[PDB]
């Protein structure tokens, strides 16, 4: 859950835009001088979708591997094919399932992509995995979800 | 016999938190305070 | 203490991605080695990547060049996925010139065929332009350490050039695990499996060997004054 | 990583329990004739890992399952008589 | 701080001194393994 | 099977407390019921442990 | 990157702060943990491996004129820390000739050629009128935590073996602070700590420790089976 639950801060709202509120650069300059902290809704975007633009999931998570973002931050990121607005951790989960099932893609179509995962979604996932992939892989997926769940619960502290 | 703890002993507090020892961790692991002291038991919160 | 010195297997791919297993090991040293290594791995293995781009006719991080199907960002990101290595061993930085003709697909190899610089991944999509296609480019390539993004440095060269995120770290992903192998009466001895992911430039075995040298190099400093 | 391709196995049979009954009887004949029975022999033979390494996997059950999914084997509800299927089995080094 | 990797667990942890007791039941007194042994001269199944 | 035993808690030569602890019980520390130990605890999950 | 500066603030035969002033960003924990770990576990020292008490035939005994009782005594002896001087040495026996109405005190042990009890005071026994005490306590060298029910020392009949806490290292902490040194404002200041019983010395330990990490590091050396399915 914690690993896919998009942070939503408050300070700021006199901000985002369809047409650029002030300058795209100047908006990005708002977060600098305190004023309007990252992943906060304004109009069409958040500052967190502009300060970060990752070319591959790798970039994004390596970015979280140093002090930069948090996982539950909301960032522009191109996964597979398309600029996604999602979160590093949302991305992570996506790989976890893909990567531990032998088809990054078929996961991306089994998953509930932009929503936190919890008791029901995951059950559904497991079940709906059971269907298009036999026990064999569902078990792998099972253990994989088991691992991160645990380790992610700890590290999140 | 002199016994000592073991993996499968039952420990409980007066508030009714029972449970069995599943893992004795060497001191290297174990969460520790900055001053150096490590803790002695790691009790899962979900049981609260 | 008993037992014996361990075995180091390394089932390898051949450019990117390596597996490495230091097998039988005293109860603990799986993390005592794997962890510090992981750290250094993603953080100090010297590399070389794009740092600043100027493109003719209009600037800003967000725009659309007419005649070009993509938009400045998808160019800028594509750029980041470009791998290149430095031949002349005292090179500090370079600039890359791209001449883009009419209706065409522009690859990374459609860059200037300047030596001292071999383009590792020349079958990259860079950008695509329609008819009457004008796109001129001048991108700075730079030697660096970790992941140093565009916000911090602010690489100046021209005034219409926009600085990019700098991913100079030939390792793009590192992950390790420490299970436990039986050894006679003993069922609980540690087994460390490191898994590296790199680009073109540096092989994983290289990465690791560099990484081990670095921490080995630092431990030295701990010597009475 | 459960059993060697277990989903592909169920598919061969009409009822779950058939796979169970065959895998048994094949391991049963496999066991008697000191593995000199194999239909997969060459470098397909299943193996272990030790303080040495790469020694033949002792479990007859395992063998049947890998042997079964090469198609080579033929199981049936009633073709070939048992009283004459017992004797003819001693052909290439028996028990 | 995680003893395993010098890093912290992001987000503080509640820590303190707690009274806990070790209970009547021990793994020492539980747990057996049988393969073959004394079968009874009455019932003829394994016991004794 | 508990093994109950007494331990002395007084010094050879001293004035006595009309009836203060002369010797401890089995679950007793200084005449205060001691049924277990106090210890430093963390409240967090570990690794499924 | 320059070069870092090693500063050591060693006080007694125990406790010593150790610093490296300018280290590359992140490199604090990088170094000062595998260090802390190796330190907490693999520096070797000394422990009371087995006892022998006068007219005492087992662990669950009680000597006349001795307040204590053999368990409480054994529990105390556990805490004694002995220094070895002769590196030729492997194990010896301290002798406790003790008498009458007195308070025994660990220092009361017999003085031995190349041996140094670093914790005088520390109660061994209260003896009251009559109480005779004669003891013989073994002290082996070893690493880690090897307990009685494992090793069992057979120094003679009715000896009793005791659990062994071998590690001289007592507590280890490391602080990753912000240093000021004419580069960035993003550089670590690793200051390792360490604590002992005066047998092994904070530095002596810290040294022995890196040596272990250095050798274990040296293991990533000869690559074996490769050639993965490509």
């Amino acid at each position: 859950y914690y690993i896919t639950q998009v942070r939503k801060e408050k300070k700021g709202a006199g901000m985002a835009f369809a047409t650029p509120e002030e300058a795209l650069a100047a908006y990005e300059r708002g977060e600098v001088a305190l004023n309007a902290p990252i992943v906060v809704a304004g109009r069409e975007t958040s500052v967190g979708r502009l300060k970060f633009v990752f070319a591959n999931p790798d970039e994004a998570l390596l970015a979280v591997a140093h002090g930069l973002l948090d996982l539950q931050d909301v960032v522009t990121v191109r996964y597979l094919g398309r600029r996604l607005e999602t979160s590093p951790g949302r991305i992570l989960f996506a790989r976890i399932v893909g990567e531990a099932v032998g088809d990054e893609k078929v996961a991306q179509e089994l998953i509930q992509m932009d929503v936190p995962q919890e008791k029901n979604s995951l059950k559904d996932l497991v079940y709906q995995a059971f269907l298009r992939l036999g026990m064999e892989k569902t078990a792998r997926l099972l253990d994989a979800l088991k691992y991160y769940g645990f380790t992610l619960s700890t590290t999140s502290g | 016999q002199k016994r000592k703890l073991q993996v499968g002993d039952k420990l409980a507090n007066r508030h009714g938190n029972k449970g069995v020892v599943a893992k004795i961790l060497p001191v290297e692991d174990m969460p520790h305070l900055p001053d150096g002291t490590p803790v002695d038991v790691i009790l899962n919160p979900l049981g609260v | 203490s008993k037992l014996k010195a361990p075995v180091f297997t390394a089932t390898t791919q051949g450019d990117h991605y390596g597996e490495f297993v230091l097998e039988p090991l005293e109860r603990g040293f799986g993390v005592t080695l794997g962890n510090p290594l992981r750290r250094i791995l993603l953080s100090s293995i010297p590399g070389t990547a794009v740092t600043s781009v100027y493109i003719e006719d209009v600037l800003h991080e967000f725009s659309t060049i007419p005649g070009v199907k993509e938009d400045v960002v998808e160019i800028i990101l594509n750029l980041k996925e470009l791998v290149v290595r430095f031949l002349d061993p005292k090179m500090a930085s370079t600039t890359l010139i791209l001449r883009a003709e009419g209706p065409k697909e522009v690859r990374a190899g459609d860059f200037t065929p300047s030596a001292d610089v071999e383009i590792m991944n020349p079958d990259l999509h860079i950008a695509t332009l329609e008819e009457g296609g004008k796109l001129y480019m001048e991108v700075r390539v730079d030697r660096g350490v970790g992941y140093v993004p565009a916000e911090r440095h602010g690489i100046k060269d021209r005034i219409n050039a926009i600085p990019v995120d700098a991913i100079f770290s030939p390792v793009r992903r590192v992950a390790f695990q420490v299970e436990d192998t039986r050894l006679g009466q003993r069922t609980d001895l540690d087994k460390l499996t490191l898994r590296i992911w790199t680009d073109g430039s540096v092989t994983p075995l290289e990465a690791l060997n560099q990484a081990v040298a670095i921490l080995k190099e630092h431990l030295n400093y701990f010597a009475n004054p | 990583m459960a059993e060697p391709g277990i989903d592909k196995l169920f598919g061969m049979v009409d009822s779950k329990y058939r796979l169970t009954v065959v895998v048994a009887k094949r391991a049963q004949q496999l066991l008697r004739h000191r593995f000199k029975n194999t239909v997969l022999e060459p470098e397909e033979r299943p193996k272990m890992r030790t303080l040495e390494g790469l020694y033949d996997d002792p479990n007859a059950v395992t063998w049947a399952m890998k042997e079964l999914l090469t198609g080579r084997l033929f199981f049936g509800e009633n073709l070939v008589p048992e009283d004459r299927l017992q004797k003819e089995m001693e052909r290439l080094y028996p028990t | 701080y995680d003893g395993r990797t010098g890093e912290p667990f992001e987000g503080p942890i509640v820590v303190g001194q707690m009274f806990i007791m070790k209970l009547y039941h021990m793994v020492e007194d539980k747990m057996h393994a049988r393969s073959t042994g004394p079968y009874s001269l009455i019932t003829q199944q394994p016991l004794g | 099977g508990t093994a109950f035993d007494q331990r002395p808690r007084v010094r050879v030569g001293q004035r006595v407390k009309k009836g203060d602890l002369l010797a401890d019980g089995p679950a007793s520390e200084e005449g205060f019921l001691a049924l277990g130990q106090n210890v430093l605890v963390a409240i967090m999950p570990f690794d499924g442990y």
